């Protein structure tokens, strides 16, 4: 076979240890999930905007009492107007409260006022994977593999808790001071026991079954991992067009082309992730995540060493001191206005 | 060919 006796038994024992870990992780998650206003706005100095989207923004803030720095996500309650926009915000807070994994950003406080919802997380100063990737062009395959392995482990953890992530992309992956990944932005994450139906995510990363309005499951995250690995190694994603409608047409076609510099092992992995047929997609078969972890392209990956953060990272961002923002792009700064009247109070009772 | 090179916004519905 491909493995000898010593290797096969080591692998089996490793796989049983993963099961033992995930059983304990699920017990710890459920305790926090069943048992979810830990600060207020004037406890923080607002320093700089780190990113902006349609419903709000993330700012670097400094805690006045401790001097610690954090990333604060601010959501305008009125702008969170659409039905799925509201439910998704409650998902995000509750999931972040309850999870614990070395590559998942840690929530510290959440609170709300008359105008806004707030989530205060750990500040990750090395910047988005997105801007390092665009600056250098593409990552070599060992570099891309080091990040991919962290996503595989993070999805194995989330999916074992029945959580789907649903917004993987380089814009949502921050690089910490040791060069490891921190997944942020759980705005699209959801606990799903079987199928779910919301049409959501980012066009280039959508699985075909989402675009086709089919009920779908956690296998959409494994498709998105194929898109991410392709983009990291190529410098552009596999389904690439100026307008979302054109992107959707390419995704549903079933027709990926690869740069001539991709290794054959990489192409084989990507064909099995970017698989339209759900009866054939890696991550979705009887052997689950192990079809990915045991693929030839990951043969050099020490999965436990990645989890334990024992592996030397390919790139360490430069950091000048606490509250350094040099690894982030600049954004227009807008005043944070809090109305004298409560907005949308009944809609956000649970937050 | 041509495609989106800047940051990509997610879509909550549709
Ligand atoms: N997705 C994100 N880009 C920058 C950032 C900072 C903090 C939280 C989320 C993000």
């Amino acid at each position: 076979g491909h493995m000898g006796n010593a290797a096969a038994a080591k692998k089996g024992s490793e796989q049983e240890s993963v099961k033992e870990f995930l059983a304990k992780a699920k017990e710890e998650f459920l305790k926090k999930w069943e048992s979810p206003n830990t600060a207020q706005l004037d406890h923080f100095d607002r320093i700089k905007t780190l990113g902006t989207g349609s419903f709000g923004r993330v700012m670097l803030v400094k805690h006045k009492e401790t001097g610690n720095h954090y990333a604060m996500k601010i959501l305008d309650k009125q702008k969170v107007v659409k039905l799925k926009q509201i439910e998704h915000t409650l998902n995000e807070k509750r999931i972040l409260q309850a999870v614990n994994f070395p590559f998942l950003v840690k929530l510290e406080f959440s609170f709300k006022d008359n105008s806004n919802l707030y989530m205060v997380m750990e500040y990750v100063p090395g910047g988005e994977m997105f801007s390092h990737l665009r600056r250098i062009g593409r990552f070599s395959e060992p570099h891309a593999r080091f990040y991919a392995a962290q996503i595989v482990l993070t999805f194995e953890y989330l999916h074992s808790l029945d959580l789907i992530y649903r917004d993987l992309k380089p814009e949502n992956l921050l690089i910490d001071q040791q060069g490891y990944i921190q997944v942020t932005d759980f705005g699209f994450a959801k606990r799903v026991k079987g199928r779910t139906w919301t049409l959501c995510g980012t066009p280039e990363y959508l699985a075909p079954e989402i675009i086709l309005s089919k009920g779908y499951n956690k296998a959409v995250d494994w498709w998105a991992l194929g898109v991410l690995i392709y983009e990291m190694a190529a410098g552009y994603p596999p389904f690439f067009a100026d307008q979302p409608i054109q992107i959707y047409e390419k995704i549903v076609s079933g027709k990926v082309r690869f740069p001539s510099h991709f290794s054959s092992d990489l192409k084989d992995l990507l064909r099995n992730l970017l698989q339209v047929d759900l009866t054939k997609r890696f991550g979705n078969l009887k052997n689950g995540v192990n079809d990915i972890k045991n693929h030839k392209w990951f043969a050099t990956t020490d999965w436990i060493a990645i989890y334990q953060r024992k592996v030397e990272a390919p790139f360490i961002p430069k950091f000048k001191g606490p509250g350094d923002t040099s690894n982030f792009d600049d954004y227009e700064e807008e005043e944070i206005r809090v109305s004298i009247n409560e907005k949308c109070g009944k809609e956000f009772t649970e937050f | 060919a041509a495609g989106r090179t800047g940051r990509r916004q997610a879509i909550h519905d549709i």
